[PDB]
């Protein structure tokens, strides 16, 4: 009664933006390390039980129709939904090949009245990308659970070699305790993980989430 | 190490 | 180890900033109900063994002096700190009674660079107060170990009950009373987002305040699972 | 009830 219900025939959709490549009118550098992050998310959501589609380098256009292609879909087997971000990104926004979209405005979609079938589900969304200084009644925003790389107003790492800290500690911490962990102790322990490198950067936790939220059981 |  | 420590002579402080009377000049009225929230936070924080401290209609000068002035105290023997704002509020601020002040400004003085005595310690943020001014129609710093817990979602509105206090604080309260120390902090505010999100429904002679909802909002910097006892 |  304290926890998701997870008794469906597919956990959800996960949708995985990969944006390497921006075009020169933007100003923004190429992104490497981005692509082993991709892999290693796509093999860790693939364990949980996501049915996960990759796509690369997006533009707003894109990003937008992807996202809202989304919430137009029949969720009604599925457990919850779940879209992880990777691009490059400033106060409140996020980046595309073609320049810059709201993160708010990818979400909304997803709200309990524009989209029906995800109702008192959850809907995740796990976003690394930088932050700074730019030159019988239930809630429509309720059941959202959003995971930042890094604080409003910040930078956030990225090793061409080994990949971003914040992919890299997801991604540990989910191979091992994706299964017998909450998703706030595993997002937690993320904090930690990351908090621990520089002995600077931390990542943030919002939360709306009404349940407990277990990939299991 | 770069930013994003 | 993947707990933080509470293994120190005290739990910590806890403030309680309770403004229920504003200057005419600001536009805002009484908040009939916090009284209640005053009250019944103030028996919850001193059940858990916080050494709690009761503020009541403050000045925006009044409350940056007294944040400033605890973050400056010896906190080595105390495992955390806990804070609880109950006035009116707007997008990234919080009401006194003779104007408006930044909650980041607020928070600020508890950086670890500014406190070193919190370091590697949990700092708790309750707050009650509005952040825009949009209804939910319904359906059908730059640091770590932080946690903040608003009574809504940024934009929106967050509803008090003069009878009763708002209901926040209200569920807040019940689901500390009976599990305060057996739940982890996150369990803790999870529950409240569902309480606050079922159990209410806004009822006013206004047609557009009436049949309304609410969602709170909780932030987490933390690096360590929180539990109030042993 | 009313709004903060």
């Amino acid at each position: 009664t304290y926890q998701y219900n997870m008794n469906f025939e597919k956990l959800g959709k996960c949708i995985i933006i990969n944006n390497k490549n921006f075009d020169k009118v933007t100003g923004m550098g190429v992104r490497n390390g981005t692509d082993k992050d991709a892999e290693a998310l796509f093999k860790c959501f693939r364990s949980l039980g996501f049915d996960v589609i990759v796509y690369n380098d997006c533009s707003c256009a894109k990003m937008q129709d992807l996202l809202k292609k989304a919430s137009e879909e029949d969720h009604t087997n599925a457990a919850c939904f779940a879209c992880i971000l990777l691009s490059h990104g400033e106060e409140n926004v996020i980046y595309g090949k073609d320049g810059v979209t709201p993160i708010k405005d990818l979400t909304a979609h997803f709200r309990g009245d524009r989209c029906k079938t995800l109702l008192e589900k959850p809907k995740l969304f796990f976003i690394q990308a930088c932050r700074g200084t730019e030159l019988y009644k239930i809630p429509v925003e309720a059941d959202f659970l959003f995971a930042y790389s890094t604080v409003p107003g910040y930078y956030s790492w990225r090793s061409p070699g080994r990949g971003s800290w914040f992919v890299q500690a997801l991604c540990s911490i989910l191979e091992e305790h994706g299964k017998d962990l909450e998703i706030m102790q595993i997002l937690t322990r993320v904090n930690d993980r990351v908090a621990r490198h520089f002995e600077k950067q931390i990542p943030c936790v919002v939360s709306m989430l009404t349940k407990e939220l277990y990939f299991s059981q | 190490d770069e930013v994003x």
